[PDB]
């Protein structure tokens, strides 16, 4: 599209994030999630194909679904209390449904199916926009109100995301299907205390987010959408695969890398609340990302898989654009462990 | 908590009910949507005129305003599908799988 | 069957190169001639005849801060004491028991 | 391509590592000293 | 005497549709290598 | 060696995890894309959160 | 603690700044030299310890691994020198660098005054060791012993943090100082079960315990000549450390937990020597060895008397430099023969007899000849063992026997018979490897002179 | 709901051996059911007949694995004269895994229901033993 | 300032530099025909800028310095060898016709970005259009097999479904004993060597598979060897001629921009050429790779960026 076009659709979807992050009144939270799907659906589709028009047409159903589930919500809360302020929800139906809209929002399981196809149906770009800044506006309300939640339901949806996203990960060959299921783990450890503490959600859904934001660059910069085509990249620039086995390391929570920070600080936190079994359980399902992050990397830098002959000409040729913060973000993801205390910024 | 609020918040599960069906005929998806948003248009205005908060009756108009545009997106988007299929059935979008 | 049953372009293994061959006196750690004496050099230099002398005198003239002599001197100069005077050597408690305070049974 | 060192994008860059640093010293002065006249120390 | 690397045989185990292929999903394919799929004027007979 | 070291240790860890792992793992990736299938889920899942957690 | 941290760092930008054709030389001399200031540290007081600072301290226990970590480096650069002949500059540097971060870890990892850090670089060693083993593997089969190397200590580790942080949540420190001055007695609780379960099994599975031991072997075999040497020399002992500093916590409760771990490892001693008897592979056998002696190492930890405990650091120094010199003897037979099987090249005294001479007092030293260490820490454990019950002796003494025969059997193999015809390109041994081989073995028989250096804290 | 819990856990471990029998069958009816439920709705596999032949074998066999499970764990604690004692749930957990093998029938099934619900059994027990919480409240 | 986003937002179209002239021309011929003259007539008369017909070298003439590199690091293929033995064991035809039609793709992507960035037409040899004739004939002489039409096919869909094909194409028809006794005159002795069969399969291709399918899409001017002699009437059929079938009527400046922004990025134009397929013609193992690779980085000026090479003598390079 024109870049005016694209530059306003993009501010409007950045605005939609804001208006709802930054208004008390209900209404205003639910009107600006429609300005963000509204304005969502041509950046899905900026690259015209019947596959993005698919994935724009399920994002654009599971996201009116769970807006009229969310503004349901918002009038049995007004219906059972004449309230329109963000708060205690006060109805403990209407937080069910208020939670069950923003887990849809989230892509959390049980309603985590249409995230890989969506990823898969859109660009690397559309990819990235979709699941490090969708995420923003939802987690903020779910902060907003994490005394009314019940942990229960919380917690089960936290635990089956992590598993689905695990289990899911080990089958895939398609690198944005990967990055969704890691999407869904990530959203099921953020999701995992809210309960008992929103610093720990901030503080991982920034470290997840710095992690997403490098790979995604990587492979926006090594055109490759799926793992053969990436098992070429060390034949013309080994640089950009050797950073990328190390961003694999940290996003499987490998210490002393950066993803080791949210897994540890959310472990010691609900270990304050006398919760054991959770974490215990939550790691052990943590290894499974771990091991396709290993085949990954594997099949990436730590071997080198046979080439093909027109790379001769690739090899002549350099980036005409070079993505700027790409060397920040790779050093924000891979060497902040010991600036850990400074959490305390309530960042 | 009287038997009008009841029945629109039954049909408001039955409307749902409704869209998560999906026998085919995407249009009738939209329909479903619709449907719900007028459930929610009856039962907010009937809430918001018992008990004379003035300042409210705004609200039933923005939510109208902001479902009609919803649906005008989402029959453009039926649109393209079916220029693409040549029907508007649910299980032509099979390509992007799990 | 045209196929050249040839799976790809591959290089042949090569065959291993001996280091006596081109350079007699070869020390086994460069293949210049130079650089291979130089670091047969600092090795044998650096580690017998630094680390593995120097070292080993260090260690054995360490001063004796575990304090071996010390309690010999100690336990000298107690059984001294303890037989001159009478007393039973060793003490069967190590702390005089005025000063614990048994919690009374009334059982 | 077959490009000169760019002055106008050198100097900017400079310019600004200079101001930053000067301003950071000026800060932290400002803060030791203002610290000290509410604790009362000097 | 040489360092292992994987080959062609090696290399084909990841460019299925999917890892692990079962009796169900051998009929599935890759995608195409871009995001493309193929797309696979009336008359009026204005009489009297 | 063979029975004790090669074979039933081998079995009892780490060949039984990547058999249970993986057959997970077909089992949840295992999905046509039909929204019809999901959406029905979806049914069955809110109306268990409704009747079951409180 | 700095004066040896700081200049391990500096190896790294010198590794990378360095000539092309200069980087073996500088980084063996600046790491001999890291060694000569790592020996100041040996000397120790009777009385608590060397606490530097509040991050860090040393102890007799410390003293001798930290002294080992920093004298074992240059022999691997040694060792790596050959086969890495024909590699590219770049690559060469990260080996090296591989190598320096692997040291660094260890060094931070033996001071640790508090439990935490212990644990981020504990973990943070199985990062290089990775990279080594899966990127500069000869075979195909070094993807699936890195995927068992990492995944087993993993899931053994995992519960072990948050054994941790409970501790930490419950007590309210995890400095080792408090904590052994704080401690308190532990109920016989199911709960208090788990907790001792899941602090010991992560340096159980690192040791590895029979039954546990699977990644061992594969690791071993897979990795290259320095991997090989750091795994069997250090990385090993971490987990003996581990149980040897957190067992202060587990009294009461280990005198009837310890029996299935005792049971374990006294019948794994017998299996895995009677194992290494029927070997076609070199570095097979020197790993099974290595379990044996990591079994009885685990016994002697179990135990829990000042006896087990100076026997067990004497044998894990004694073993770590053992294993060393055997895992360099077969690489310089596989280097010339390419093929990693005992039965293929015979009768090497003929052609080489220094060579041979080095395999005859390795040999000799894994057989527990004395005076040597090995047998110093094998004899103190067998006491406190017959002292915990008279009834091990007999394991014992057929761990002993089949211990001598296996090692002498993979000495008459190698080096006695009739030379293989077909085999014509052994040349003779280089002045490196000789030097190695010295290297490694005249430690071992200076320390047999001062045994006071190697018993630990206890002593 | 958390109906059958209570119903199930208000009987004392070592009396009311059809009582505990029948809560049990219940619980593992209504698993069934929900699994039956989520299968049903995700595959689809020919036809209604087909689909509801399905669901009533899925029912069924974990109405028997709940049914085996209780009957085993309450005679055990019965004549044993132990209650609370996690030994108990292990014997009747991989009673019920046994006869989850025997309906599958095949030996390497049953032998891991055993196993992993044996220790599921006596992990429940022991945790309702010492009072550890699986979704604990927030207490800070 | 690089052309963008930005330089669109703010001057740059490129509608306005088109002058009724840009007219992008193709001229296609059988081996040893006066196309290449006639080529290079046309683009005299008109005011265009020629194209040279892409070689084995083509990109090693944009790149760095315009001599050509070693074969080994450019193209492991040589015509001479196709010619002496079009069935060699080591793949080397097929190997030859993918880096031929990369070589033209990158041609046709650098032509485009000169046209729509300068307003000035550009003439062209064989483009990537007509040139599955040599792969047709190749097939059907058995110097290929079928999977190589398969990859071929592939790889050309997914890299010309990209472009906008030419506003007019040039046939010059030379009979096959005629360009024989060309081939005779030439006195190549490498070139002596083509049968008669492999022309008559070229020529059935470009008649059968290119004439008609060119036809419904462009505009055709088939020329015989006498009447394209002289240039005067084949210009004055230029400008006679006015395209009004094609897709280039059908753009617009939003096309334009994306057209130039895909023209530009090299990397992008030859990304499909190296698709994960693996036929043992063109692939390569991994320790040749490797070490090809590390000898092209030892290149003079190829180690770095073009201008941070001091070996070549760039300086500054602390500051650039
Ligand atoms: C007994 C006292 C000795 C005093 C003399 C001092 C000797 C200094 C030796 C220093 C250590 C040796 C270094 C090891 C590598 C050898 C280097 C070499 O290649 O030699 C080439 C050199 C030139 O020959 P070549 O013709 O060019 O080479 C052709 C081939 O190499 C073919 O060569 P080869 O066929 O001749 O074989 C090489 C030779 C050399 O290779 C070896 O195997 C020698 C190492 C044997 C030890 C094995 C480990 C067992 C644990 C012992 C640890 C205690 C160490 C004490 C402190 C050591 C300080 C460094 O192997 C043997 O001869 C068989 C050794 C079996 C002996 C078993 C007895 C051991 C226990 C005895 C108790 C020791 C303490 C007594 C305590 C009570 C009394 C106070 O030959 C020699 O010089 C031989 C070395 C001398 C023999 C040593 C035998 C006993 C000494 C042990 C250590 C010193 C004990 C201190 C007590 C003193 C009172
Ligand atoms: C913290 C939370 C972070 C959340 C996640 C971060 C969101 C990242 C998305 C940012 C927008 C898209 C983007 O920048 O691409 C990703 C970018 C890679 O860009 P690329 O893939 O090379 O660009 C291709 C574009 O998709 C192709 O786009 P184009 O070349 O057609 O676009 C033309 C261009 C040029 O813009 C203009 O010509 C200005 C025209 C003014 C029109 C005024 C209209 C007023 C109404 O406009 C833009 O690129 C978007 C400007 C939006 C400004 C919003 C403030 O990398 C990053 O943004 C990473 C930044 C690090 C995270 C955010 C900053 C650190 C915190
Ligand atoms: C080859 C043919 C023969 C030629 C050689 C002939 C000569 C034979 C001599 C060789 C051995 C014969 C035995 C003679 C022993 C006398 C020396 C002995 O007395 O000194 C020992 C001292 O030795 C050292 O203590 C031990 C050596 C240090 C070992 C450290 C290793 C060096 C660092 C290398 C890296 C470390 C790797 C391993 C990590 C732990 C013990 O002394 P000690 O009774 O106690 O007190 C010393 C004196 N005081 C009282 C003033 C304090
Ligand atoms: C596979 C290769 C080797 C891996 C490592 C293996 C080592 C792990 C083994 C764990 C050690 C033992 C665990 C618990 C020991 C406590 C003693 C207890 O088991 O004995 C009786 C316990 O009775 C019964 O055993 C109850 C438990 C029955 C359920 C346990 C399952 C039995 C087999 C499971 C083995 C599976 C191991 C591998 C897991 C994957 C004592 O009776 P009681 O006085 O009442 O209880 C005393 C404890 N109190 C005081 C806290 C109450
Ligand atoms: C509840 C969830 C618990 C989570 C447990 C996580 C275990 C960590 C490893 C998970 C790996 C599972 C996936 C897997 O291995 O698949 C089998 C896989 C198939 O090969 P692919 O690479 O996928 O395809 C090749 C052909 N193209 O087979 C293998 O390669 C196996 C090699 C790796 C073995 C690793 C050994 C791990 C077991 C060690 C013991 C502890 C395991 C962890 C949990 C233990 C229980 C406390
Ligand atoms: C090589 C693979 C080995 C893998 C490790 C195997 C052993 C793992 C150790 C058990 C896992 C959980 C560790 C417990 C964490 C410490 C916390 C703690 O001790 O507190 C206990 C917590 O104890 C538990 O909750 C334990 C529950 C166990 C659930 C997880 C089961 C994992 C598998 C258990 C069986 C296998 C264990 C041995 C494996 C043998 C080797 C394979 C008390 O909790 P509170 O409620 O606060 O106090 C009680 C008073 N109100
Ligand atoms: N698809 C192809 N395959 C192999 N060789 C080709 C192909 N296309 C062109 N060539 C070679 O490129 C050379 C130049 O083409 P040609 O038109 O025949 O000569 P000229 O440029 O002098 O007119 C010729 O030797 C021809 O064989």
């Amino acid at each position: 599209m024109n870049p005016i076009i694209y530059t306003t659709l993009i501010m409007t979807v950045m605005s939609g994030t804001m208006l709802v992050m930054i208004s008390s009144h209900w209404l205003l939270i639910w009107i600006g999630f429609e300005m963000n799907l509204l304005a969502m659906i041509p950046v899905l589709m900026k690259n015209f194909n019947p596959r993005a028009t698919e994935a724009a047409t399920k994002y654009f159903l599971t996201q009116a679904t769970a807006s009229m589930m969310l503004m349901m919500a918002i009038i049995i809360n007004l219906l059972y209390s004449g309230q329109w302020t963000i708060t205690k929800m006060f109805n403990p139906v209407a937080m069910t449904m208020m939670t069950m809209a923003l887990a849809m929002k989230l892509g959390l399981s049980p309603f985590h199916f249409w995230v890989p196809e969506v990823t898969q149906g859109i660009s690397l770009q559309a990819g990235l926009l979709l699941l490090t800044w969708q995420k923003l506006a939802p987690l903020s309300v779910l902060c907003q109100i994490s005394q009314s939640i019940n942990p229960n339901l919380m917690l089960t949806m936290a635990m089956l995301s992590i598993l689905i996203g695990g289990w899911g990960g080990l089958n895939q060959t398609q690198l944005r299907k990967i990055m969704a299921y890691s999407s869904i783990a990530h959203m099921g450890w953020m999701t995992a205390v809210l309960p008992y503490n929103t610093t720990m959600t901030i503080l991982n859904l920034l470290i997840y987010i710095t992690m997403t934001l490098a790979m995604f660059m990587l492979l926006i910069h090594s055109s490759a959408t799926t793992t053969l085509s990436l098992s070429h990249t060390w034949n013309k620039m080994p640089v950009i695969t050797s950073l990328m086995m190390v961003t694999l390391l940290s996003m499987g929570g490998l210490p002393p890398l950066s993803g080791f920070m949210p897994k540890w600080m959310i472990i010691q936190e609900m270990t304050k609340n006398e919760s054991i079994i959770m974490p215990t359980l939550m790691a052990m399902t943590a290894l499974l990302n771990l091991y396709f992050y290993m085949r990954l990397a594997y099949s990436s830098s730590l071997t080198m898989f046979p080439s093909t002959n027109n790379m001769k000409m690739k090899w002549q040729f350099e980036h005409t654009k070079q993505m700027k913060l790409l060397p920040t973000m790779i050093v924000l993801s891979t060497l902040v462990l010991p600036m850990t205390p400074a959490l305390s910024s309530l960042n | 908590m009287p038997l009008v609020y009841m029945n629109i918040i039954m049909a408001f599960a039955i409307a749902l009910a409704g869209l998560l069906m999906y026998r085919s005929h995407l249009m009738s998806s939209l329909l479903c949507l619709e449907g719900m948003m007028l459930s929610l248009f009856i039962m907010s205005t009937l809430i918001i005129l018992n008990t004379h908060f003035t300042l409210a009756n705004m609200m039933p108009i923005i939510l109208l305003v902001f479902a009609a545009c919803e649906a005008a997106l989402g029959l453009s988007l039926l649109v393209m599908v079916s220029n693409t299929y040549g029907t508007d059935y649910v299980q032509n979008l099979n390509l992007l799988q799990c | 069957p045209p196929e050249p049953t040839i799976r790809l372009q591959e290089d042949p293994d090569p065959e291993d190169e001996n280091l006596y061959e081109k350079n007699p006196d070869s020390h086994g750690y460069d293949k210049d001639p130079i650089v291979d004496l130089w670091n047969m050099r600092v090795v044998f230099f650096f580690g017998f005849s630094i680390v593995l002398v120097l070292g080993s005198t260090f260690v054995a003239y360490l001063p004796d801060y575990r304090m071996q002599e010390w309690a010999r001197r100690e336990a000298e100069r107690l059984v001294k004491y303890r037989e001159a005077n009478g007393l039973p050597l060793m003490e069967s408690n190590c702390f005089d028991p005025n000063k614990i305070q048994l919690p009374e049974d009334e059982d | 391509p077959h490009g000169s060192p760019d002055w106008l994008k050198v100097g900017l860059t400079l310019g600004t590592s200079v101001f930053l640093w000067i301003y950071l010293i000026k800060q932290h002065k400002e803060d030791v000293l203002e610290y000290k006249r509410r604790n009362g120390l000097e | 005497a040489r360092q292992w690397q994987p080959d062609v045989e090696w290399a084909e185990q990841f460019g299925g549709a999917v890892m692990y292929p079962t009796k169900e999903t051998a009929h599935w394919k890759p995608p195409p290598w871009n995001d493309v799929d193929p797309p696979k004027n009336l008359t009026l007979n204005f009489g009297p | 060696s063979s029975l004790l070291d090669l074979i039933w240790l081998e079995t009892i860890l780490p060949k039984t995890t990547s058999f249970i792992q993986m057959k997970m793992s077909i089992m949840v990736s295992n999905q046509k894309g039909l929204i019809k299938l999901y959406f029905l889920s979806f049914l069955i899942t809110i109306m268990i959160s409704m009747t079951l957690f409180n | 603690m700095l004066k040896i941290i700081i200049p391990t760092t500096m190896l790294l930008p010198m590794t990378w700044m360095s000539k092309h054709n200069m980087i073996w030389i500088n980084a063996t001399v600046h790491s001999l030299l890291i060694s000569l200031i790592s020996l100041s540290l040996l000397n120790q007081l009777g009385e608590n310890s060397l606490n530097f600072s509040l991050t860090f301290f040393s102890d007799s226990l410390s003293a001798p691994l930290l002294v080992l970590t920093t004298w074992l480096l240059p022999l691997m650069l040694m060792a790596s020198q050959s086969h890495l002949s024909k590699e590219t500059t770049t690559r060469k540097k990260l080996y090296i660098t591989m190598l320096i971060l692997l040291q660094l870890f260890l060094i931070m990892t033996f001071t640790a005054t508090e439990l935490i850090l212990f644990y981020i670089l504990f973990e943070a060693t199985l990062v290089p060791t990775l990279i080594i083993i899966t990127r500069w593997g000869n075979q195909t089969e070094r993807l699936n012993a890195g995927l068992y190397f990492l995944f087993y200590t993993l899931a053994g580790s995992l519960p072990l943090l948050v054994a941790l942080v409970y501790i930490q949540n419950t007590t309210g420190s995890l400095n080792f100082l408090i904590i052994h001055y704080w401690s308190h007695p532990l109920s016989n609780s199911w709960s208090n079960i788990f907790m001792w379960l899941a602090c010991i099994m992560a340096f159980m599975v690192k040791m590895p315990l029979y039954g546990l031991h699977l990644w061992l072997p594969k690791a071993h075999v897979e990795a290259p000549i320095a991997g090989s040497m750091v795994l069997a020399a250090v990385l090993l002992k971490l987990g003996g450390y581990g149980m040897m500093r957190i067992t202060t916590i587990l009294n009461p409760l280990t005198n009837y937990m310890a029996y299935p771990f005792l049971m374990l490892s006294m019948w794994g001693m017998i299996m895995t020597s009677s194992i290494c008897l029927r070997q076609t592979d070199l570095k097979s056998l020197i790993a099974y060895s290595s379990v044996s002696h990591m079994a009885l190492v685990i016994v002697a930890i179990m135990i829990q008397t000042p006896w087990s405990f100076m026997g067990a650091t004497a044998l894990m120094i004694a073993h770590g430099l053992t294993s060393s010199m055997l895992f360099c003897l077969a690489n310089t037979n596989y280097e010339r023969v390419h093929s990693r099987t005992m039965i293929l090249a015979r009768g090497l005294q003929t052609l080489l007899p220094l060579m041979a001479t080095w395999w005859l007092v390795a040999s000799l030293t894994n057989l527990a000849l004395p005076p040597s260490i090995n047998l110093i820490g094998e004899l103190f454990i067998i006491t406190a063992s017959f002292s915990w019950s008279n009834i091990t002796i007999i394991l014992m003494g057929m761990n002993m026997m089949i211990t001598a025969l296996y090692s002498l059997y993979m000495l008459i193999t190698t080096q006695r018979g009739k030379y293989t015809h077909h085999i014509n390109n052994i040349k003779p041994s280089f002045t490196r490897e000789n030097a190695l081989m010295a290297l490694h073995i005249l430690p071992l028989l200076l320390l047999t002179l001062n045994p006071k250096m190697i018993l630990g804290p206890l002593y | 709901a958390k109906t059958l819990l209570h119903k199930y856990s208000d009987i004392p471990e070592g009396t009311e051996c059809h009582r505990k029998a029948y809560a049990s069958t219940s619980i593992g009816g209504a698993t069934g059911l929900i699994v039956s439920a989520y299968s049903i709705a995700l595959k689809p596999p020919a036809s209604f007949l087909e689909g509801v032949a399905r669901t009533g074998r899925y029912t069924f066999t974990s109405a028997a694995i709940g049914a085996i499970f209780g009957l085993t764990s309450c005679i055990s604690a019965q004549v044993r004269e132990k209650p609370d004692d996690p030994l108990n749930y292990f014997i009747g957990g991989c009673a019920g895994g046994l006869t989850l093998g025997a309906r599958t029938r095949s030996y390497g099934i049953g032998a891991a229901a055993c196993a992993y619900m044996g220790l599921t059994a006596a992990l429940v027990k022991m945790g309702q033993l010492e009072g550890w919480q699986v979704f604990a409240e927030p207490k800070v | 300032l690089q052309y963008g986003p930005l330089a669109f937002v703010l001057g740059e179209r490129t509608t306005r530099k088109l002058t009724e002239t840009s007219k992008v021309i193709t001229v296609d011929g059988n081996i040893c025909s006066g196309k290449g003259r006639l080529a290079r007539e046309i683009a005299e008369k008109l005011g265009l800028r020629h194209f040279p017909e892409a070689g084995i070298h083509y990109a090693d003439s944009t790149t760095g310095d315009g001599k050509p590199l070693d074969v080994q690091l450019s193209g492991n293929c040589s015509l001479e060898k196709f010619y002496d033995d079009p069935k060699s064991n080591d793949g080397n035809s097929y190997r030859l016709q993918s880096w031929l039609y990369a070589s033209r793709l990158l041609q046709y992507a650098d032509a485009l970005e000169h046209l729509l960035s300068t307003g000035q037409g550009v003439v062209l040899e064989r483009s990537i259009y007509s040139d599955f004739v040599f792969l047709e004939a190749m097939y059907r002489q058995g110097f290929i097999r079928k999977q190589c039409v398969e990859h071929y096919n592939e790889v050309k869909k997914v890299t010309a479904c990209e472009y906008l094909p030419p506003h007019v194409v040039v046939y010059v028809d030379v009979p096959v004993p005629e360009i024989q006794s060309r081939i005779q005159k030439k006195g190549n002795p490498h070139e002596m060597k083509i049968t008669a069969a492999y022309l008559q399969d070229i020529e059935n291709a470009y008649k059968k598979t290119f004439l008609p399918e060119m036809s419904e899409k462009c505009e055709v001017l088939q020329y015989s060897a006498r009447e394209a002699e002289d240039a005067e009437k084949v210009v004055e059929d230029i400008e006679y001629l006015k395209c009004d079938k094609g897709p280039w009527p059908d753009q617009d400046d939003r096309t334009f921009h994306r057209l130039r922004m895909l023209v530009q990025n090299k990397l992008e134009v030859l990304n499909y050429t190296t698709i994960p397929v693996y036929l043992p013609e063109i692939t390569i193992g991994a320790h040749q790779s490797d070490r090809v690779f590390q000898k092209f980085t030892e290149l003079p000026g190829r180690k770095y960026s073009p201008g941070y090479n001091e070996d070549v003598g760039d300086k500054w390079i602390w500051l650039k």
